[PDB]
């Protein structure tokens, strides 16, 4: 009774290379396979890719490299999801599977020169056209400049063919114009529901002479903190020289977008060697109390504006820090990087996110799970520990509440968060399992990641499993798959998986084995793990001075510029006065903002495993279809979360 | 599938590039001179615009100086083509008219064209996704034909229009693809009552010169009807020559002799050729008037005939203006059952969508088995499948509303439906009678997540091209031996849907 | 300047083996008698499924055309012409296969003028070759000219003017229009 | 006289895309004028402005003559006939602002 | 000397314009020049100052026309920095229109 297995993504993107993996476990002879992609519904053969045969010489493995062609089919206004039927024919056996499809062709990245412009200025912006792999592609795009109202005040239609993914543009700003947050929307010709945006402020301004930094010592206000609100004021000229002036600081409270000013709080403070310290005295705040509600105040935030005036008289700067939370707890615990499903009797690895109240990670914080008196752990610079807890073998839902144990803090303060983890249901709850263990540390391209295959079952069957088949899903695509041979008796095997640049910034890895178990049934067990990879560029780009002539620049001084980078790569430049940023720094192009959208683009929904082995593939974003009858449930929603996006 | 001999719309490379100006070029004269003349030959590309291209140049040598040139003329055209004539300042969410002129400069060859106005979700047209809008026409050599097309700009900004015309037993096709500006109105203040529950739940932390009454009426004794117009001017003194542009409901033509009878008429004139034009594709008519009155109704009427049989008919259009001024015009559309001749669409606070596709998924097919029944129910598109009872009915001009009584949630989808709930399903007025629907009857129904009207919880339901509906009788109304076969497949559909659920 | 020459042959069943042999041999002659500087040749066979029989890299490393063309079979599929073209412009003219920027980019479509089963239309993929700038020479075959709508399918594929680009395969003077368009180019 | 951030964005065909870390550059002189001019003004609407002399020389006060030039589109005391100048002495590492 | 690509424009159009700088001996030079774009009101809504040496007397330029803008007769005044009384002009019209398909000549 030979078994034929086929695997492809949960979602099929159009105009892109997707791969389909073909295996034939323990079936004799060279076995031909023909796959065809059909309209749903009918025999339209959207795609039938190339002939492939899975030989025992190749251990019955080959893959299919194919790109879905488009035929201008979707729906505007209300959006209904499009599908295709994939059809696999192993000689005589046909295994069919209905797969979702997405229009999204790739990505588009909007660069403005700077963040903020004045009436009568030219907005210079480039747009960056890449495929699903961050490589150049050429399509027509439409660029709309939309004021705060939302109304397009300039529109264009341009192609990126042979422009190397860069569309230098501009738009001239009118003297009579609406001030506020203006937008730049762009989108590929093919896939308009996918909109890429950047905002930029338009206000009447003149660049100052000095920057002012108003920064509190600690990121929150502990409600009972005796010291009060302590703030370090840094004020300095742009070239690095310290300023002489006066400061005016008022305080205020911020509720969502609702803000409440504190007029009695305004204090005037001297300027001490271009630096200062300032306090909102416990004495100051309490006089003239307003809506105090001590217990209620937790969950809101505070804003503080300083207006700084030079000692010479020419320039006044208003600076502000907003969002200051009045806490009982220096921290907050979140479970956003934690799997919701575990293998019973096996280690459970938590990536708990210790968060400072604004959102920043917490450095050198001891943390542990309540119960399991055995051990406590320490947070990294990222506010994350790999709390690995031992499961008891038992089908009770595991419930975890994480608390911090940071010394020098009140025990009431310590941050907490609770989750619940559910057992992987086994087929007839036969309790034959697979466990993947791999060390969670920032992995860099070129490092080797040992992949540990943990097998749990009676001795009746263990000799049967003679290899494991592994799969790495990246950026929404199947990247690599293979087999690691196994000999009867090794319960645990490791694959020295060498990590390449494709893996950035992160990936999930699923894998599986197959056998013929209880009630004569062909059985497949699989497991999945999300692996994060050192965030960086695929290639590399460095800017340094090209003149070993160190000196400090002069107005009108000549300079040589050194650019080191990958060969043949195109480089676009811009030089901005740092002083601009003091007034606005948002929507500045960063390698980070790249990756953050990218990860949003992922089809996987859970950091880990799932309710059962089907959920493994679905939660990972994968379709498995086998000749035996086992295949993934159907995916009809584009977004994951329990609360939709 | 009648005739196999035309170029597929899918393979009709339209005309695309229509710059009002280009080639801002700057090129340098490196060539070895002969006669004291370097000669440059820049091989270029000819834009998809049919006009003579005037070329203006200036030679700035530092030694002799500047030099304007003799402009150069490159005469561009094709034997047969289109040009599309649009307005500029159109208004989103207001039904309008366009005219498409196909010219034929073949000297002796007539032509038969199948031309499609091409579908666009930004426009309420007659062209659904799947239901093409192809008009077939014939052209006398060295003559051009005017084709009207009334539409709704559903969205704002730079909207492009496309029309691809293909020919039979000959070679070329063409396509126009031309943008313009769409804009909004903003009033939404029509006879509002003080508190009409217009507001949502989750927000917050025009013919000024002309009287024009047009009504198309029917005839006593293929089919012929009456066109009626009734016009006036609003001012102190009577006005100058006024013009009428009149366009034919898809496949219509006036009564040639009554046309003649009217032209001898007082204060009126229509030249001979637009009056002795041929019955073959006589489609757009222009009538000029000596003057128009500010004092009372001076009407007119005449006959229209049906040249080709199609079930659905573009509204006719009638645009009137003073000879001097086009921009202060007044436009009316006619249709006998559609009041003021306007396409059916669906409207909320400032949004509308086009409700003009087939009423429901086509019925009466030979195949009514569980096999196909399930297939259209096992598709992923089906968000919801309900079985309710026609409880209440709001009938009206616009649409006809069927108040449905959900007792069981067979398969909820992206819907949060409670048990014993009353929900609003809509059906356009053009469809009402075709549905043969009566209250008090149970109905088992299904649709999509996309086919939900509104946002929660003040929502409604819409029956579209692919919505499936079917009445469900009582227990005392299925015991008949004749009605067995229906109620059989109802019982087996249900149970196997229920027990198995969906497959996936 | 840089002469980048691509070759697109139909392999559908409508191509009788004699038509097909003529194609392969004509291509080889086209390249051979296009023995001249700075010309690069790549080829893919198109039907219902596609397979590039050689890329430009594989060609700069292997100049013998006869060595490149001998192994080519017929596919006997459907005829996805439109889809074949985006495979030409999106893959063959990629820098990754050898494509040079600012090169004379020519596509040689060799088919009988019968597209069938292709999900793609021409209104996306033809204006594409023009926005990328590939001059398209078409070589109709067998009875590519018996029908009316086939030969116009060819002018639909061929860049304008079609009288200067549309040629039959047996004609031996299909090259000289292009062989010459480069001699001062 | 300030500090520029220069940003390089590069794309190769195979090495993906890379926005490199910024590169700052500091335009700074020994002696200069900071000239404090409003975005716009109203016509015929008189105000003053400030040109702030920065004596970022190390250890010597600086006797400068400060001066303006003749734009017939403004009414100041300066002409081609008679100019408009002070004569001012600036200690090291300081900011002397002259009114016009 | 001012060359505009067109004589009449739609709101939201790109105005391409070149300036030719020559002496009284009609020779291309690179010098400093002031460009003032006047609306129908006459009011200079853009200005710029550039020099053309090694651009061969050719100053290729560009302006984006605002979507909301007063239609009517627009001008282009420009002058050398040194001689402001010496102003050279060109007009161009701003109106909402469509290109026609045939012309009408009355004689
Ligand atoms: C589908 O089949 C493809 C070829 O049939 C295969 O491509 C191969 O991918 C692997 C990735 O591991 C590359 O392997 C090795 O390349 C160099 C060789 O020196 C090594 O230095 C690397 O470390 C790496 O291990 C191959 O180069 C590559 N070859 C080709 C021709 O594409 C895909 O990986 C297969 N994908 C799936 C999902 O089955
Ligand atoms: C105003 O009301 C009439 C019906 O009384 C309706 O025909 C028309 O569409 C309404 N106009 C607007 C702008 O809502
Ligand atoms: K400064
Ligand atoms: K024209
Ligand atoms: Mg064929």
């Amino acid at each position: 009774s030979p078994m034929y297995s086929i695997i492809t993504p949960n979602i099929l993107r159009l105009e892109s290379e997707e791969t389909m993996v073909l295996e034939a476990h323990d079936a004799q002879g060279d076995v031909p396979v023909t796959v065809t992609v059909h309209d749903f519904p009918g025999k339209k053969l959207v795609l039938s890719s190339e002939k492939t045969v899975l030989t025992p010489a190749t251990n019955h493995m080959g893959n299919v490299t194919f790109t879905i062609p488009a035929n201008r089919e979707f729906k505007s206004e209300k959006g209904r999801n499009k599908f295709v039927t994939v059809q696999a024919t192993f000689g005589t056996q046909v295994v069919e599977k209905v797969v979702l499809v997405s229009l999204q062709s790739g990505y588009l990245f909007i660069q403005t020169d700077k963040t903020i412009y004045t009436p009568g200025s030219t907005v210079l912006y480039r747009i960056f056209t890449v495929n699903h792999k961050l490589l150049p592609v050429g399509r027509t795009v439409m660029v709309n400049i939309e004021n705060p109202e939302g109304i397009p005040v300039k529109q264009d239609s341009l192609s990126s063919q042979n422009q190397l993914g860069v569309l230098p543009l501009s738009w001239d700003i009118p003297e009579l114009v609406n001030m506020g947050q203006w937008k730049i929307r762009a989108y590929y010709e093919n896939s308009p529901q996918q909109v890429f945006s950047t905002e930029f402020e338009v206000k009447e301004y003149v660049l100052p002479s000095f920057e002012v930094i108003v920064e509190p010592t600690e990121k929150f206000y502990y409600i009972y903190n005796e010291k009060g609100l302590e703030v370090t004021i840094t004020a300095r000229f742009l070239y690095g020289k310290k300023v002489e002036g006066t400061a005016f600081v008022i305080f205020g409270i911020q509720d969502g977008e609702q803000r409440i000013s504190l007029p009695e709080s305004l204090k005037r403070i001297p300027i001490e060697d271009g630096s200062g310290e300032v306090v909102l005295s416990r004495k100051v705040l309490l006089d003239g109390v307003q809506n105090p509600r001590a217990e209620d105040l937790v969950g809101k935030s505070l804003y503080v504006s300083a207006t700084v005036i030079l000692h010479s008289g020419s320039d006044m700067v208003q600076a502000e820090r907003s969002g200051i939370p009045i806490v009982t707890s220096p921290y907050q615990i979140h479970f956003t990087k934690t799997p919701k499903y575990f293998k019973p009797g096996m280690p459970f690895d938590l990536m708990v996110f210790v968060t400072n109240p604004d959102g920043s990670p917490a450095y050198r914080v001891p943390v542990a799970v309540q119960g399991e008196d055995t051990v406590q752990s320490l947070t990294q610079g990222d506010g994350v520990a790999k709390l690995s807890i031992n499961t008891h073998p038992s089908q009770k839902p595991l419930s975890i509440t994480v608390r911090t144990k940071k010394q020098e803090l009140s025990e009431a303060e310590q941050a907490t968060r609770t989750m619940q983890a559910l057992p992987y249901s086994t087929v007839g709850n036969s309790n034959n399992y697979l466990h993947l263990s791999v060390l969670r540390t920032e992995l860099r391209p070129g490092e080797t990641l040992n992949v540990n295959f943990l097998l749990r079952m009676d001795r009746a069957h263990e000799a049967k499993i003679r290899y494991y088949t592994y799969l790495i899903m990246n950026k929404g695509r199947l990247l690599k798959a293979g087999r690691q041979v196994r000999e009867p008796g090794q319960d645990l095997v490791v694959l020295p998986l060498s990590i390449t640049t494709d893996f950035i910034p992160s990936f999930r890895l699923v894998a599986y084995y197959t056998l013929i178990g209880a009630s004569g049934q062909r059985e497949v067990v699989a497991d999945s793990v999300w692996v994060d990879v050192k965030d960086s560029c695929v290639g590399s780009l460095v800017v340094k001075s090209g003149q070993s002539e160190d000196r400090q620049p002069v107005p009108g001084q000549q300079m040589t510029l050194k650019i080191e980078g990958d060969h043949g790569a195109r480089v676009v430049l811009v030089a901005v006065d740092k002083g601009v940023f003091v007034l606005n720094k948002k929507n500045k192009l960063t390698q980070s903002k790249i990756w953050d959208v990218v990860e949003k683009a992922d089809i996987g929904c859970t950091p880990g495993s799932g309710k059962d082995y089907a959920g493994v593939f679905s939660d990972a974003g994968l379709t498995f279809t086998s000749s035996s009858g086992q295949q993934t449930a159907q995916r009809a929603e584009l977004q994951c979360p329990q609360p939709a996006a | 599938n009648l005739d196999e001999d035309i170029i597929a719309e899918e393979n009709i490379v339209s005309r695309s590039e229509f710059p009002e100006s280009w080639l801002w070029n700057v090129e340098d004269l490196k060539e070895p001179p002969k006669n004291g003349i370097s000669t440059k030959l820049m091989n270029i590309f000819l834009k998809d615009s049919i006009t003579t291209w005037e070329i203006l140049a200036v030679s700035m040598s530092d030694k002799k100086g500047i030099c304007v040139a003799d402009p150069f003329e490159v005469t561009v055209m094709q034997d047969f083509f289109i040009d599309l004539r649009l307005p500029y300042s159109v208004v989103r969410n207001e039904q309008v008219e366009i005219r498409a002129v196909l010219y034929n400069y073949r000297q002796n060859q007539e032509l038969k064209v199948r031309v499609e106005l091409l579908h666009n979700p930004a426009f309420c047209s007659l062209a659904t996704t799947k239901r093409r809008h192809q008009q077939t026409v014939t052209i006398p050599p060295k003559s051009s034909l005017s084709v009207p097309y009334v539409i709704v700009p559903l969205k704002t900004g730079l909207q492009e229009v496309e029309v691809k015309a293909a020919v039979y037993h000959h070679f070329i096709s063409d396509g126009v693809r031309k943008s313009l500006k769409v804009v909004p109105e903003g009033i939404r203040m029509n006879k509002t009552v003080a508190v009409r529950t217009l507001d949502p739940e989750r927000l917050g932390r025009t013919c000024n010169k002309f009287d024009l009454k047009v009504t198309i009426k029917p005839a006593p004794e293929k089919n012929t009807m009456i066109l009626e117009i009734c016009t006036r001017y609003r001012g102190d003194q009577d006005a100058t020559m006024s013009i009428l542009d009149i366009s034919m409901m898809t496949g219509f033509a006036p009564d040639t002799d009554d046309l003649k009878q009217l032209a001898n008429g007082v204060d009126r004139y229509i030249s001979k050729y637009e009056l002795d034009k041929a019955f073959s594709d006589r489609n757009t008519l222009i009538i000029y008037l000596d003057k128009v009155s500010h004092s009372e109704d001076d009407c007119l009427a005449f006959k229209v005939h049906q040249y080709f049989n199609v079930e659905l008919i573009q509204p006719g259009a009638v645009k009137v203006y003073a000879y001097y001024n086009l921009e202060e015009s007044c436009t009316r559309f006619y249709h006998p059952e559609k009041e003021d001749g306007k396409l059916n669409k669906l409207c909320r606070d400032e949004l509308c969508r086009c409700a003009e596709e087939n009423c429901f998924i086509q019925k009466s097919d030979d195949k009514v088995t569980l096999e196909e029944r399930l297939d259209k129910a096992c598709e992923p598109g089906v968000d919801y499948v309900y079985k309710t009872r026609l409880v209440k009915v709001q009938l009206s001009n616009d649409f006809d509303e069927y108040i449905m009584a959900i007792e069981q949630t067979i398969k909820s989808g992206s819907d949060e439906v409670q048990v014993g709930q009353q929900r609003t399903f809509i059906s356009p007025i053009k469809c009402r009678e075709a549905l043969k629907l009566e209250e008090k009857k149970h109905y088992l129904m299904w649709g999509l997540s996309s086919d939900f009207w509104g946002e929660k919880p003040n929502l409604s339901y819409i029956i579209g091209k692919d919505t499936w509906v079917e009445h469900w009788p009582e227990e005392d109304e299925c015991q008949d031996e004749e009605n067995q076969k229906q109620c059989q497949d109802l019982g087996a559909f249900t149970e196997s849907m229920v027990v198995f659920g969906c497959p996936n | 300047e840089d002469s980048d020459i691509a070759f697109l042959i139909d392999g559908s069943g409508s191509i009788i083996p004699h038509d097909f042999r003529r194609m392969k041999e004509f291509v080889s002659t086209v390249m051979e008698q296009l023995k001249k500087s700075k010309t690069l040749f790549s080829l893919m066979q198109y039907s219902e499924e596609f397979r590039i029989h050689f890329t430009f890299k594989e060609f700069q490393n292997n100049p013998n055309p006869r060595s490149l063309v001998k192994p080519i079979t017929q596919l006997l599929g459907r005829t996805h012409t439109a889809t074949g073209i985006r495979k030409v412009v999106r893959e063959l003219f990629n820098i990754t296969n050898g494509a040079r920027k600012n090169a004379f980019k020519i596509l040689v479509v060799i088919t009988d003028g019968e597209k069938f089963g292709d999900p793609l239309g021409y209104e996306d993929v033809i204006p594409e070759a023009d926005r990328e700038g590939v001059i398209r020479y078409v070589i109709g075959v067998g009875d590519a000219f018996r029908s009316e709508k086939s030969r116009q399918e060819l002018n639909t594929i061929a860049s304008k003017p079609p009288r200067d680009h549309v040629f039959q395969v047996n004609n031996f003077e299909a090259l000289k229009t292009i062989q010459n368009q480069l001699r001062e180019k």
